[PDB]
């Protein structure tokens, strides 16, 4: 069982080989085709985007308190899924104002916990794996749920914490894909018309320049950029950054629930078998509080504040009118975020509000213009 | 005596008040000192030396019109303290002259006038000389005024406030301010009689028969308006009316509150001899639209009420003769649901004429305080400028950037078009 | 008093300055000496917001004096109306820009500018309350450009409050006087439009034009072109120095003229302009000033408004008027030439009828429109500094400077982004 | 020699250790590319779903060169989607108001084959997802609505093209595990009488609901030939246009006013997983819009307004045409309706009643 021996393991080796043709051969194919699934299903998808949307505004209104909802409360009436009714009680009230009925994209009821946001954020990752400019605007007054809704508790996570465990899941998957992804982190805070830095102490001084590729593309001379390379280390950066943002929200409201922290998170995947790399970026932005300005002890910033938030609604109404030019050098936050405004871009726009009497006004107003988006 | 005091916040006011004054301390033989060398108690807090100081509050945000007051020959008149001045002008800005000087400044002011009224006995009310396009005749007009009705709230508060012109605006922003200064005036102006520019500028034209005339005319023919107004208090009549029965006769509505004025012998000199100034002509001229303070015409709309004072050589029999055919005439229209308002206010001082005036030595006048829906399309067009401006979002970083959100621009906005429905609502 | 601080960069700025300030000096009767001998006691009474007192009852102009050459400042010193200045103000280099931007923004004016900026700010500290700065230079040189520049980022960084005017000469169409005023002038308003409010545009072929044909004058020195230019500037100011009708000041007409705020550049224009002996020949009379100040033939910028819209339009007047008139009129214009005015702003002008008129006259306008002709004027700058700019012309002597050629790209995209800005609102 | 016989023992080991890792791999990599066609399908009708769902079309014909000297009318275009017409009378232009008829695209003249299959042929990757498409030709005598369906040689109409979409789209789908089987029907209604087009075989016909979806309809009788290539299809369809009776000859009656409904059942099966498809393709060619048999047209009209009337009760058993498309006009499906109208002054009044029903479709959408 030797001289036959060699003539079977010959013929083994024969077959193993032509096997081993086979399977390189299909799995050539089965790479290209997969390859260009990803791609037809990327068009696909933006073109679902653009025909519903590429300007979303999303509404969600947080539970009040058990001490808060014996606090008097308007009445809330759904329409539907899309439109919702906010009536003020005071009787002067209605017959001035008359019937406050909005339209936007989704009406969030005060029950709808985080599974909502996880499952628009789906097709928002995946629109952010297509290689597309994505930002992020969490608008509307303090106390609202803005740092509810963003960075969340413990028990039930923001949109920050499902959106990091998101990507990380999709772009170790994609590995299998072949493509490397590398994801750069990115943190400014917008105070006074100034840029800082959240992950450095050490006050330095920035300025908006175009990036050396493109003009459209954007970035900030002297800013602390980290690679991240594990999720724990992304969620302690946030942590040192949300630690570094420390100033008075509620009891002073002085900075806080008034700045305009930009998290920018820059991906560039990498294929280095095909040759091709996709560039994307998203913006979890937070907006600062829109109440109008009654400290007359640092009100100066407040009317700053103010002229942001305008030059941001004067921006936005801009895009939907297909204006020839949009106003992105007017401010700061506009300016550095206009790769992200225009074009394939794409921009969820959320707003919280408040279920009590004296923010019957703000809601009002948080709610008017970003109806008005969604009619044009 | 049931005194009143004054109040004049803009470059406007303060010129208004100037005309006003010196035509005040003409009727009662004041010279400009302040002593005569009673009746002015209600306008003059007359010390133990005869000096006759005026219950009057100059305020305004940049020094020069008052610096110049207190360099004119009404220096000493005024009580030193009483001119109050800011350092910068609000610069046709709501924003700033309610936000960022006004409150600078209201503490001060609101001082003063307490003062002011504790001095007085019978406190029977407020007047307001401002602008609406005027930065501080808006912004800190509507502060001042929303703050005295959490002061007082009881008392009279009269708003002679000057309309924009329909065809000229000489502050390019003056929608604006309007609108904000309309809708937080709203709740707290008893009564604001308007008059505009441009009418006034058509009357001395045509009638006045003056081919140059500044704004001193102008502020000549505001002061006899006023002077007309208050001539009940300061002088006895057959019939006397107090701002307190105005509220009453006037406004149906606690909204529905803006009047506008009327004088009717308005001739020159020259002309004044080829007419005998009968009380019925003269009553017939003061509903003749081309004789309306305010550009609008009173024959597109209905009347709500008319207030008409009437002051010297006048009798009553007359007086009701020209109410009856007046009634009688058909392109006088009038809503149903008040038939029988002309609340009348004989009194029987004649109007004096200031010297180097225009207006002619009269023996009777009257001045006409009509309330009609004849101003509902004068909201209309203001409104209408509005949102040409919001539209484009024009001029708004100024005040998004001193104090106020666009959100508010739409409440006040919104809440002028629910003004003019509840107006036109009324009109049917 | 809302007191006024005067900066003068560049030799062309300091020219200006000079006539600017005998003007001033002429309207408020002060001689070279600084002893007041008028008679009015309107020109005390606002003396302070351009002089500051002296012991003896002396006045001193609130201005300051900067450049990098100590020619052009010799000058004004040996000239009449020198020691008129306090000498401290003198700031000077001694190398020079070599009307270059690169050097008088980033080396000279980066060793001048504290030492400028110390009386700057001790100027500002001696006034009770500071209404805003006027800059006097020019877009062409390099200490003009380049310092003004620095300048104005310098004190809008630490005065945000108050307000900047900026009358800039923006460098000539046809007769250029620098091989490379495209680069200074693209990188100036890359700053410009950043840090200033209110820029006012002058063109010398429009003052040209202006005292050779309705001047009739056949010897145009630069005299006569900064007298014009002083006599604008002190109109723009007088009802804040003078009592009126309608006080206006410049934080009054401000707001008024610029619906956004990148879109701050004004062409000037003054009204009674008749020649040398055609003033018997013409009656003088608003009509009459109203008509002159609305005609292209007398912008001090060299854009034809009838190729755009007149966005915003201010009129100040001195002199005895009656409004009644000035009223009118402006209704009349802004009728008839409707096509030349924007749609969505009615009503679109401004007035401020002052009391006081220049020495030796009884009426005069200062005209002040924000017209989109601007636009044109911005193009012919991007042409001929992209036209300049690929073959790299001149680019070492910048580039070596300490500058990369990424910031023309930038300057270049924004002014861009300004013409886009005027010809949108156009329509 | 043993040398040779460790050194290949060796060899063998190592060459089965790779062909499992590798066999895994793409064992790992079909089963991403199967989740990723799935979410393709799914992102494709949702697509569908957000262009609309009635899909109005209007298709405007050139005249022949029989044509040239008949009158035309005026033919108004608004951008891309409107479309109005205006008769040369000028007697009764005053008297007609507002002609004017916007729909989801405007097709003209010059248009080509191309055009149309543009709109068309993401339907047919929708049909692989499975579900039912239906492709309306709706038109007077002479308007081309058997040129947009059959077309010619030179110009192949839809029919053609989907079939060759249809194959290419199979066999590139083959690589994702997928097997698909075509099911062809050739059938005409005439007069509320179902007519087999692939035989003369005459017998009883009847139309009944799917023994395995109470919602789906089989109609018993008909041949169903499983087409293998585009070649056999098209034989199919010769054959079928030979059993048609074209009677344009002699007696014009017979074709142009029978209704030739075209029905290809698309079924997807996949092993190792679970897949069951019954997405359908009825290409139907509708007859004459002339008024006068008509109870199936009418039928037709009336149950297409009130499915975008949101009606809570469909008429679809009150025709034979109707009730063979009970399942293809469902709430989840997609239906495209093309309107062919003659450019022709004499065809004005059966170019506005052809017109008019897309007014009342988009005015009740
Ligand atoms: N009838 C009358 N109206 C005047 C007179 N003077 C000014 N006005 C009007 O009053 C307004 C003056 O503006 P102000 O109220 O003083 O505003 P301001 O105090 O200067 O603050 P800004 O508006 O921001 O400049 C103008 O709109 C004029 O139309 C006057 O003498 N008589
Ligand atoms: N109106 C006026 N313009 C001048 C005068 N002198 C120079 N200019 C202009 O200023 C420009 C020269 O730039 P400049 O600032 O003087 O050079 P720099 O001082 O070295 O930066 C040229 O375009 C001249 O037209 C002057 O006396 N009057
Ligand atoms: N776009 C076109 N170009 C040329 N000929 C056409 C066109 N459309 C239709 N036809 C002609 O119309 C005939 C088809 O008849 P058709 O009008 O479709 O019958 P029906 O009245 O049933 O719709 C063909 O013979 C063809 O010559
Ligand atoms: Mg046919």
């Amino acid at each position: 069982a030797l001289s036959t021996e060699v003539v079977h393991l010959r013929q083994r080796t024969e077959e193993l080989l032509r096997c081993n043709e086979q399977q390189a051969a299909e799995l050539e194919t089965c790479k290209e085709q997969l390859f260009q699934s990803n791609m037809e299903r990327k068009e696909l998808h933006n073109t679902v985007m653009d025909l519903r949307g590429n300007i979303r505004v999303f509404c969600r209104i947080r539970p009040p308190l058990e001490s808060e909802e014996n606090r008097m409360c308007c009445t809330w009436t759904y329409h539907d899924e899309s439109t919702v009714e906010l009536q003020s009680i005071d009787a002067q009230a209605k017959s001035k104002m008359g019937q406050q009925i909005f339209s936007f994209d989704q009406v969030f009821h005060p029950l709808s916990s985080q599974s909502d946001i996880f499952e628009m954020v789906s097709p928002l990752i995946q629109s952010a794996l297509d290689g597309y400019n994505i930002c992020i605007f969490a608008y509307g007054q303090t106390g609202s749920g803005k740092t509810y809704t963003m960075d969340g508790v413990p028990e039930s996570v923001g949109v920050i914490p499902r959106t990091v465990d998101l990507l990380f899941d999709s772009i170790r998957g994609y590995r299998n894909l072949g493509w490397e992804y590398e994801i750069k982190a990115t943190f400014l805070e917008i105070k006074n018309e100034v840029l800082y830095d959240l992950l450095s102490n050490e006050q330095k001084d920035m300025e908006i320049r175009m990036a050396k590729n493109n003009k459209n593309d954007i970035y900030v001379s002297n800013i602390t950029e980290e690679t991240v390379l594990d999720p724990n280390h992304l969620r302690h950066l946030m942590h040192t950054a949300k630690m570094n943002r420390a100033t008075a929200s509620t009891a002073g409201n002085e900075r806080s629930s008034r700045s305009h922290a930009v998290t920018k998170l820059e991906l560039i995947g990498r294929h280095a078998e095909k040759q091709e790399i996709s560039v994307g970026s998203i913006n979890l932005v937070d907006l600062a509080g829109s109440e109008s300005p009654k400290t007359s002890t640092r009100m100066t910033e407040t009317k700053n504040i103010n002229r942001s938030l305008s030059e941001l609604t004067n921006v936005i109404l801009a895009l939907l009118q297909k204006q020839d030019h949009i106003p992105y050098r007017n401010s700061k936050l506009t300016h550095l975020l206009m790769p992200s405004l225009g074009g394939n871009s794409k921009t969820l726009m959320f707003i919280n509000v408040s279920p009590f009497q004296d923010c019957f006004q703000e809601s009002v107003k948080s709610l008017r213009f970003a109806a008005s988006v969604n009619s044009c | 005596m049931r005194e009143c005091i004054s109040i004049h916040v803009g470059q406007a006011g303060v010129q208004i008040g100037n005309a006003c004054w010196e035509l005040y301390c003409l009727e009662h033989g004041i010279q400009p000192d302040g002593q005569m060398p009673d009746s002015f108690n209600t306008f003059f807090s007359e010390t133990g030396a005869g000096k006759h100081v005026p219950r009057a509050v100059f305020v305004d945000l940049e020094p020069t019109v008052i610096d110049e007051v207190r360099t004119g020959t009404y220096r000493q008149l005024f009580h030193p303290e009483q001119l109050i001045t800011g350092k910068e002008d609000a610069a046709n800005n709501y924003a700033r002259g309610h936000y960022t000087i006004g409150k600078e400044i209201i503490d001060l002011v609101l001082d003063r006038i307490r003062k002011l009224a504790d001095q007085c006995t019978g406190l029977q009310g407020f007047l307001v000389f401002h602008s609406f396009g005027g930065g501080t005749g808006s912004g800190f007009t509507s502060l001042l005024m929303e703050r005295l009705s959490v002061d007082y709230g009881k008392k009279s508060k009269l708003e002679f406030s000057i309309y924009p012109a329909p065809q000229v605006s000489t502050a390019v922003v003056e929608p604006y301010n309007s609108i904000l200064t309309t809708h937080t005036t709203l709740e707290h102006s008893d009564c604001a009689f308007m008059v505009d520019n441009e009418a006034i500028y058509d009357i001395c034209r045509r009638n006045l028969d003056i081919e140059r005339p500044t704004y001193t005319n102008l502020n000549r023919l505001i002061s006899q308006i006023v002077s007309s107004i208050t001539a009940s208090l300061r002088f006895d009549g057959a019939l006397n009316v107090d701002l307190t029965e105005f509220q009453t006769n006037l406004v149906p509505y606690p909204r529905i509150h803006f009047p506008l004025a009327t004088y009717a012998p308005v001739i020159s000199a020259e002309k004044a001899y080829h007419e005998q100034l009968s009380v019925a002509e003269i009553t017939n001229a003061c509903f003749e639209p081309a004789n309306q303070m305010v550009k609008c015409d009173p024959r597109h709309g209905k009347y709500m009420a008319c207030c008409l004072l009437y002051r010297g050589d006048v009798v009553p029999k007359d007086v009701n003769a020209a109410i009856a055919t007046i009634k009688t005439k058909r392109s006088i229209q009038f809503v149903d649901w008040c038939p029988t308002g002309f609340k009348v206010g004989i009194n029987y001082q004649p109007p004096t004429v200031v010297p180097g005036g225009d207006l002619a030595k009269v023996q009777r006048a009257v001045c006409m305080l009509s309330n009609t829906t004849a101003i509902a399309e004068a909201w209309a067009r203001l409104d209408h400028k509005f949102d040409l401006m919001y539209a484009k979002r024009a001029f708004v970083h100024w005040y998004v950037g001193e104090g106020m959100e666009e959100g508010e621009f739409s409440e006040a906005r919104e809440d002028m078009a629910a003004l003019e429905k509840d107006y036109e609502e009324v009109g049917v | 008093m809302r007191e006024i601080v005067h900066i003068q960069a560049g030799q062309c700025g300091n020219q200006i300055g000079a006539k600017f300030w005998e003007v001033i000096s002429d309207e408020h009767g002060i001689d070279p000496t600084g002893t007041y001998h008028g008679d009015s006691d309107l020109q005390l009474d606002r003396i302070s917001v351009y002089y500051n007192e002296a012991t003896g009852g002396k006045y001193v102009p609130r201005a300051i004096l900067v450049d990098l050459e100590p020619g052009t400042m010799d000058s004004v010193r040996s000239g009449p109306f020198g020691q008129i200045f306090r000498p401290d103000n003198f700031v000077f280099g001694q190398s020079g820009a070599g009307n270059n931007w690169a050097k008088g923004h980033y080396t000279e004016g980066a060793e001048l500018v504290d030492s400028v900026l110390d009386v700057v700010r001790k100027e500002a500290e001696s006034c009770d309350c500071l209404q805003g700065f006027q800059l006097t230079h020019s877009l062409g040189g390099g200490t003009g450009s380049g310092m003004g520049t620095l300048l104005i980022s310098k004190i809008r960084e630490e005065y945000p409050d108050r307000i900047m005017n900026t009358f800039s000469v923006v460098p000539s169409p046809k007769v250029s006087d620098t091989v490379v005023e495209p680069y200074n002038a693209t990188l100036s308003v890359h700053q410009l439009v950043e840090n200033t409010d209110e820029t006012y545009c002058i063109d010398n072929e429009a003052l040209y034009d202006i005292c050779f044909r309705t001047l009739k004058l056949t010897t145009p020195t630069y005299g006569d072109l900064n007298h014009l230019v002083s006599a604008t500037m002190s109109g723009v100011t007088t009802c804040l120095r003078f009592p009126g009708q309608l006080n206006a000041d410049l934080r009054k007409l401000a707001v008024n003229m610029v619906p956004f705020p990148r879109l701050h550049f004004f062409m000037p224009g003054f009204a009674p302009l008749t020649s040398r002996g055609s003033q018997q020949y013409r009656a003088l009379t608003v009509p009459e000033l109203t008509q002159q100040v609305f005609d292209a033939k007398n912008m001090m910028a060299a854009c034809d408004p009838r190729h755009g819209r007149y966005l915003t339009v201010a009129a100040v007047f001195r002199g005895r008027m009656s409004m009644k008139e000035v009223d009118e009129q402006m209704l009349n214009v802004q009728n008839k030439n409707s096509s030349y005015f924007v749609e969505w702003i009615p009503n679109n002008v401004k007035t401020a009828v002052c009391d006081i008129p220049p020495r030796g006259l009884k009426m005069a306008v200062t005209f002040i429109g924000n017209s989109t002709a601007i636009q044109e004027l911005f193009k012919r700058i991007s042409e001929q500094f992209t036209a300049m700019f690929r073959r790299k012309a001149f680019l070492h002597w910048y580039t070596g400077e300490g500058m990369d050629e990424m910031e023309f790209t930038e300057a270049e995209s924004n002014m861009n982004d300004l013409v886009s800005e005027y010809q949108q609102y156009q329509d």
